[PDB]
């Protein structure tokens, strides 16, 4: 249908049409323009007036500029042809290698898989980081979220996660580059170039990009995640496979829904975000989950607003997954890396019926001893551990070298921690903790405890330090 | 003719609600009858809401409105350079019109993955600290963030002035154009600021974009998207320049003021939802290109104000999460003399390794590790030999201002330190010996400084000579 | 020996003590400030909301 | 509150 | 062109014209009243009408009312008359001594200079006050804070201020009492008619004074500090002097101007503080600096809210301020006069780059020998001052006379002290505390420093005092 | 329908915290303007009117019960702030549970001091 | 009435607190813009009309006064309030009164550091 601008007002515009009125989700194509700009309908404000958000940016747009209703919502290419390609929200190649060629084209807006769709085999996803391993294993097909202030250590550790889950992976890869930095897409595609997963010539690439970064209006940024995942949603569905799907950073789908909300008309909710916050971000999380017919496992990034756990954003996340990491920057100051928080960190999946009684108890000695240690902090805090019981010393003493074999040195993170990137089996991990925990190692000092792999490694480095 | 023209319906609050207009674009500029200038930010179905770029009290009801049909933008080109303009483009240094032959909007999205490449050449600030320890390079974003009075501003100033050893020299690859945009400061402060870098012959090279604390909110709004359009265009035309965001604190409180005067939902510390947005769009732009885009690149330096040092406040974490790695200055460090006031183990610079010199490598990386021997630290010969380092070190890691050191003299301090040439001397005596041993070196073995910075290396060759120059120094100095 | 050595032990650790009193005092107080701002913010902007949803 | 006389001279005395 | 009034809503007047509106700031004669009667212009609400806001109560006036457009923002008189004459903020007398009538007048909205007027140097503004010149000077054309209170010595300090500019510079002062309690308004006059910088009788008095009491409407107590300041920028544009202009006290110019946002509906931002905080301010601010012909030095007192310093009042005018004075009851108390702490006090053209490279070195010296001395302070009463090495008893005996010499007569209070007060020249400050610091005096008495001038005078009172 | 009919009933509300985040959503897009954090002025009342439900049947009417559990998430353990305490003001007795006596291994993590039951021994067996 | 004609009087606000309420109520109806506390920008304005009209008057006045004791409640000894800020802004001088000196014996409870007047000395007898 044909219809014309009737207000502009940054990424929300009003659209009003004579005749056939397009219903909401409907993506609207602005006529006169030398890049694609799409509109999703958003609302029916009535007197034949749609109000939607653009996914580019609207400079230059004049009141009476027609826009075409184009019968569907924005359909993206699907199948085996994204492979090895980067996209943007509605779709388009921007890798510069041409159009990309595909019999499949999905619409992003998707119902979520019904309740009969659940899948509930609980089964361990050994990353090798022994924090995670031990406190809060990831499981196969699960949702993984990686919580973290500006700088804390997020997109290292999903980096390190794609280096020690996706390398060793039968099935695909989709990466939705959502709201965060240019360059990081930039030193991705190289990356993955690189290595050979992404193969610019054979048909053997193994990973899909989808980026919609910081640079963009906040309507892309708020339906990049929806992209990616509707890439995802294919090789789960139309092909049983196992998919991997990492987001970074997926709280910029929620901070780009704040902006527009705003310019929608709204009443604002608390801390100024849309009071669509919860079901918007539920319509979404819903649609990354495995079912019946195929397995997603999903690790999103989660930017955490001046470092505030409690911000609508970032809490209203938790309930959307089966395994938390939660990062701190008070452990990341400490040294500690990754800066994992062993005692907000949590899983599903940390059940002795699944993980088996050896590492249920020893995970749970660890987390004692760190809140039992947690809790002398204030008296250690003003007198010092001097006026300390001999007995709280030892607690005192182990949670230290516990603390410290927390900590691992990651590959992608060598430039930072002058060390070699170690990756520690299962196994490994609770025999180091389950050592410590029994006073094995009362008599190294903490520091040898500090960036190593397996327990092995700390002796050595007691060792070396005489 | 309400096509291309409107009248003023009500003018207040800052925005100005025009009547007419009917053909203008959205973001489009728009000239009032008294030649201030406007953009075009709501276009609603009976009138355009209009950003009034200087004082709206020069606006009343009944006032023209004019069309100019172009999104707004600004000058462009080196014909900025030795200029001090508005956030407009427009000069105010008293020194007649800019012969601009190009124009830029200041709004164009950032380049996108393709065109850029990965950090590679070395942006020289010419500090001890930061070239060794939070090493910069070009198409990189790193915050300056810090407290008020922790010397934010002069690590911008000497990375500026540091840049005329290359501006005047031959190679073209080495060359950084400098942009200054001033947001918020006060008059005064730009007006020494200029004038120390004409002292410096630095203004040649630099564009000084400034809307201080008494220009209208969407002057400092602005400001900061015109210098960065100044800057793409040597970004995009193979040459390399150097942007400075002072500072984006103030920025946010502009956008903020125009914020809840739209009546825009307050949220965090009354910040609009927007804010993240307002800097990381600016700072996107700053990028590294690679051959096939020319091989420019833009190196943008925002400066962020903490109070009491919290840089988990939201701004501050807004920025943080955009940029780089920070170099953070300490209000502690300051007071105590240390300056720069550089927080060695929380300063990072994510991407800059890749763009350190070799020769720093050398010896800054020795340098850090030691450091952190002794941050452990601070009896017993083990802890005691790793205290030693970190006076020293830390010593030789002050430097005043204004003194913009070349990288192979850098690199010829450290080493005294990091080798060991000032375990036996006394700590206060560390500065004085780096003093006198860096004109000992300039001057009695200039061939081995132009060494190490022709082979941008310390071969064997190199460092025997250098350690005999040492010791030999060493042996010379008197307490 | 007792007697010195207890005295110059206790001078040390009361004067760290207060000492890591002061940090504390000073740390709470900043804390205690941003609070302070964030909850005349809080309320303030629930005021407005209010009133502008009329 | 004698910084850590007490606990030295106890642990080497038992 | 003559309006009327078509709203009255406490301080918020609106009027409406038929032809020739008046534009912002201007200010407007409401007809028909006893006292003058001023409203000013803040919006345009369109349909001919005006928002303003009152200067004085606004109860009373009737709708339809006859409202005159002056044409122009308020205009104050100007020039020489106004010396020791209590102004009002609309230029007003209020001492009952007739009118002010001076040559012109002027507007107390104005630009700031622009940036060719610029001066591009940083001077000094010597006050003759040893603490001040020496420690943290006054740098020309620039902002002080003023933190002190009651008690401590803050009229004395400011008349004194007042009559060293004028002797010492040829400057004249402004004093603007924004929000000034009446009783302390009263008192502060007659205060000023007893040192003597002010006269009722010739035309020697070098003080102006421009009140705006707290029982004034918002509006009034906003536009004060603009009054004040318009008199200063009378002597420094037509005069070239060297202006003094007290403010006291900004926190109250901040505070009228959230209450002047509150009234025409501005959205608040943090901390209840108007959206226009940091532009409020600075056009405000801007005004005082160093042009080509003169300059205009700021001696503002500071409250700070709930001793926040970094409470968006204080934080904001912290970003003017190129010097701090601080006053203390305890320094006050140890009976050195005035009450200036020597290591609160800062000032940022205390740089070798500015002030000198020897004034640096000895401003240093000085307050070095002072923070030494403190430290020792802790050994020296309570375990005993007889264990001080020979290098202690020189830090402590030369840190004292230093303290004692930091220590001044002020003209002002030559009255009461039956003193003649000392103006001392930067060349004798320097001078002075650089041979003390050498040892050159190190055998006098430390009573000889104290309430001194000239080095030359501590040297004479030792030999009297014997 | 047990509760009425002789018989009797238990129901879980897993969980009330996200209820009520669902109603200030839509209540705030039915233009009813936000009260405190912005949760309607009517949140206790939403909550009040569901859980006065839950109630015992005397002989006449049945004998039939419904009883009532509750759940919600606290923020950072603090048992003390509005919706929490509006629940409190609601329900008869709160079992509060805490992540630090979690982890110090008393699980379940029931803080005996805060948790109350309003009926006490009258629901227990004489043993118990 | 007293004051002008030469003579002496007192006045007691009891309290300046809840007039400040009751005319936020007024405000907030009449939909004046509400600010701090939901008051409305002319609060303080309010209580400085009333304050400053507590006054010594000069012998060619009569030689007359009014002397204002007003009363402020804070809320958990909250001085920075919007009110009290205000009311102790205004002032010459402060009375602060604390529970815990209450409590402990010292009654009247007033807390002789921080209670001043500007005043001081200069309304003080000679022996006093
Ligand atoms: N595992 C790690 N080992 C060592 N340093 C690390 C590690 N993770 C993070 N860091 C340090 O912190 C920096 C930021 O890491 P990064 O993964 O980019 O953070 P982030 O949480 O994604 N930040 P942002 O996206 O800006 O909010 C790195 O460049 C390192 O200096
Ligand atoms: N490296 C340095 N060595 C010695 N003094 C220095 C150095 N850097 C700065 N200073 C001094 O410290 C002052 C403050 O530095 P400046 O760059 O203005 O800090 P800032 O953090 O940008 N301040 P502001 O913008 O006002 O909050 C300068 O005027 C110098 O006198
Ligand atoms: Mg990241
Ligand atoms: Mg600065």
């Amino acid at each position: 249908t044909t219809g014309r601008i009737v207000a502009v007002i940054g990424a929300v515009v009003d659209v009003q049409f004579d005749e056939g009125l397009p219903p909401i989700l409907n993506a609207l194509e602005v006529q006169g323009r030398e890049t694609r700009l799409v509109l999703e309908v958003a609302q029916h404000l009535g007197e034949s007036t749609v109000r939607t958000i653009a996914m580019d940016g609207t400079e230059g747009l004049v009141r009476g500029q027609k826009v075409l209703d184009s019968g569907a919502p924005i359909r993206i290419p699907v199948g085996p042809e994204t492979l090895g390609r980067i996209m943007n929200v509605i779709g388009e190649p921007i890798d510069e290698r041409g159009p990309i060629k595909t019999k499949q084209f999905a619409a992003i807006h998707a119902e979520a898989p019904e309740f009969v769709e659940m899948s509930v085999e609980q089964e361990i996803l050994v990353t090798g980081i022994k924090v995670v391993d031990l406190l809060a294993p990831y499981a196969k097909g699960g949702k993984i979220g990686l919580f973290g202030g500006a700088g804390v250590g997020k997109t290292v550790l999903i980096m390190e996660l794609i280096n020690n889950v996706a390398k060793a992976h039968g099935g695909y890869s989709v990466f939705a580059g959502v709201g965060e930095r240019t360059r990081e897409g930039n030193d991705l595609y190289h990356e993955m170039i690189e290595s050979g997963v992404i193969n610019l010539k054979d048909a053997t690439s193994k990973v899909a990009l989808v980026y919609g970064q910081m640079n963009e209006p906040p309507g892309a940024r708020a339906r990049v995640a929806l992209t990616g995942l509707t890439v995802a949603e294919y090789f789960r569905d139309q092909e049983g496979q196992d998919v991997l799907l990492f987001i970074d950073n997926i709280f910029r789908f929620t901070q780009a829904g704040s902006e527009v909300s705003a310019l929608l008309g709204r009443i604002p909710s608390a801390v100024g975000y849309q009071p669509t916050l919860a079901t918007d971000m539920g319509t979404m999380q819903e649609r990354i989950t495995t079912t019946k017919k195929g397995s997603i496992t999903s690790v999103q990034a989660i930017y955490v607003p001046a470092d505030d756990l409690t911000d609508p954003a970032p809490a209203t996340t938790f309930a959307h997954l089966d395994a938390t990491t939660v990062l701190s920057r008070a452990i990341a100051e400490l040294g500690i890396y990754p800066a994992v928080d062993p005692l907000d960190s949590t899983s599903r999946i940390m059940d002795p019926n699944i993980v088996g009684s050896e590492h249920y108890d020893v995970a749970r000695g660890v987390q004692k001893i760190l809140q039992d240690y947690k809790s002398l902090q204030d008296i250690i805090a003003i007198l010092g551990m001097d006026e300390l019981s001999e007995e709280d010393k030892l607690t005192v003493s182990r949670a230290r070298k516990i603390q410290r074999f927390l900590s691992q040195p990651f590959q992608v993170a060598e430039v930072f921690t002058g060390h070699l990137g170690k990756l520690v089996p299962l196994k490994e991990t609770i025999k180091g903790f389950q050592q410590i925990l029994a006073g094995e190692y009362d008599h190294l000092p903490e520091q040898a405890f500090y960036m190593v792999g397996p327990i092995e490694e700390a002796v050595a480095k007691a060792d070396k330090l005489a | 003719d309400l096509e291309e023209t409107g009248r003023v319906l009500s003018i207040g609050d800052g925005i100005a609600r025009v009547h007419g207009l009917r053909n203008v674009q959205a973001e489009e500029m728009v000239e009032f009858s008294s030649g201030l200038k406007g953009m075009s930010l709501n276009l609603e179905p009976d009138n355009v809401g209009v950003v009034v770029f200087g004082n709206d009290k020069l606006i009343k009801e009944g006032d023209i409105v004019k069309r100019t049909g172009a999104i707004v933008d600004v000058p462009v080109g080196e014909e900025l350079l030795g200029r001090v303009v508005d956030a407009l483009g427009n000069a105010i240094d008293g020194k007649g019109p800019i012969g601009s032959k190009a124009r830029r909007r200041v709004g164009l999205k950032a380049p996108g993955i393709i065109p850029r490449i990965s950090v590679r050449e070395p942006m020289q600030t010419g500090i001890k600290a930061v070239d060794s320890l939070v090493p910069i390079g070009r198409g990189q974003r790193e915050l300056i963030i810090g407290d008020r009075q922790t010397g934010k501003t002069s690590i911008a100033i000497d990375t500026i002035i540091n840049q005329k050893r290359f501006n005047d020299g031959t190679d073209e690859k080495k060359k950084l154009y400098c942009i200054y945009v001033a947001i918020g400061q006060k008059r005064s402060t730009v007006a020494q600021l200029v004038k120390r870098l004409t002292d410096a012959d630095a203004m040649k090279y630099t564009i000084v974009v400034s809307a201080t604390a008494s220009d209208a909110a969407p002057l400092q709004y602005l400001a900061p998207y015109s210098g960065c359009s100044m800057g793409e265009y040597f970004r995009d035309n193979g040459k390399h320049a150097l942007i400075i965001y002072d500072d984006l604190s103030k920025q946010a409180v502009a956008y903020r003021q125009m914020s809840l005067l739209l009546r825009r939902p307050p949220g965090r510390e009354a910040y609009p939802g927007d804010v993240f947005y307002l800097h990381s769009r600016l700072l996107e732009r700053a990028a590294k290109m690679n051959d096939a885009f020319g091989g420019g690149s833009l190196t943008a330096l925002p400066v962020i104000e903490t109070q009491a040092g919290d840089v988990s406040a939201y701004i501050p974490t807004n920025v943080i999460s955009i940029t780089d790695g920070q170099i953070f200055l300490e209000t502690e460090l300051f007071y105590k003399g240390i300056r720069p006031a550089i927080n060695v183990g929380l300063s990072v610079s994510r991407v800059g390794s890749a763009a350190q010199t070799r020769a720093m490598k050398q010896v800054a990386g020795t340098m850090k590790l030691e450091l952190a021997q002794y941050r452990e630290v601070a009896l017993d010969a083990a802890t005691q030999q790793l205290l030693s380092r970190g006076v020293r070190l830390t010593e030789l890691l002050k430097q005043g201002q204004y003194s913009p050191m070349a990288i192979e003299e850098q690199v010829a301090v450290i080493y005294a330190g990091v080798r060991g040439y000032l375990d036996k001397l006394e700590p206060s005596k560390i500065t004085k010996f780096e003093n006198a041993f860096l004109s000992h070196v300039i001057s009695q073995h200039q061939a081995l400084l132009g060494k190490i910075r022709t082979d941008g290396k310390i071969s064997e060759e190199s460092d025997a000579k250098l350690k005999e120059i040492v010791t030999n120094f060493l042996a010379g100095f008197e307490a | 020996e007792s007697t010195t050595s207890e005295q110059s032990a206790r001078m040390t650790a009361m004067d760290n003590a207060s000492k890591n009193a002061s940090e504390m005092i000073d740390k709470l107080t900043l804390t205690f400030n941003r609070t302070r701002q964030a909850v005349i913010t809080k309320e303030l902007i629930e005021i407005i909301s209010g009133a502008a949803a009329l | 509150l004698c910084g850590a006389i007490h606990s030295s001279v106890a642990k080497q005395m038992k």
